[PDB]
DNA sequence: CTAGTTGATCTCATATCAGGAGAAGGAGCAGAGCG
RNA sequence: AUCGAGAGGA
DNA sequence: CGCTCTGCTCCTTCTCCCATCCTCTCGATATGAGATCAACTAG
C-alpha cells in the first residue's frame, strides 16, 4: 500500500493530469500544478516565456 | 458560510469541489451607470460554454 | 601534553447534453499454405 | 504576492 | 485436414488541441536535556 502511495506520488509530481487516477489536491480542493503543465502548452513554459 | 461562500464567488456549490461547481452565478453588481445596474438585474445566461 | 569551557548539531521526548480527430492495440474472422 | 474567478477593451 | 501465420477491417482507448494582446475587480490562501564533536582555552 505504501509503495502504491509512493508511486502516485511520484507520477502526480510528473504529471497531475493522468486520466482514471485521482487527482493530487493541495486545499480546498485545488489541484496541484504539476511538473509537465509548467510546460505544456498556450501560457507554459516553452510557449509562454521563450 | 455556504451560502456567503456561494454568493461571494459566484460558484454555485461546495467550497471544496469549486473545480466542479458552474461558476458565473452571483456576479458583481455593475454600477457604472444606472442603466448598467438595470441591465445586470435583468441578465439571463446559458450555461452552454 | 592535556583537561575544562563554548558553540553547533542531532535525537528524543513531553497530549490530545451541443467535441473532434487521429493513432495504437486487441479481437474475431477469413483465408492461404504446408505438415 | 500567488491562484482562481468574473466583467470588459481591440 | 489440422494447425499456424499472417492480415484485414473494425471497435475501443487514449491522448492531443482548441487566435492575439490589453484593463479592471473580487474571493481565497515548540522547547529543552543529553550526547558528540570541534575549537578553543587555557593548565
Amino acid at each position: 500500500e505504501d509503495v502504491k502511495l509512493l508511486q502516485f506520488h511520484v507520477a502526480t509530481m510528473v504529471d497531475n493530469e493522468l486520466p482514471g487516477l485521482p487527482r493530487a489536491m493541495q486545499k480546498s480542493g485545488r489541484p496541484l500544478k504539476s511538473l509537465k503543465q509548467r510546460l505544456k502548452g498556450k501560457e507554459g513554459r516553452v510557449r509562454g516565456n521563450l | 458560510d455556504g451560502l456567503k461562500y456561494s454568493l461571494a464567488t459566484g460558484n454555485w456549490g461546495d467550497q471544496k469541489k469549486a473545480h466542479q461547481a458552474r461558476a458565473g452565478v452571483s456576479q458583481v453588481l455593475n454600477r457604472l451607470t444606472f442603466a448598467s445596474t438595470l441591465s445586470h438585474l435583468r441578465r439571463l445566461n446559458s450555461p452552454i460554454g
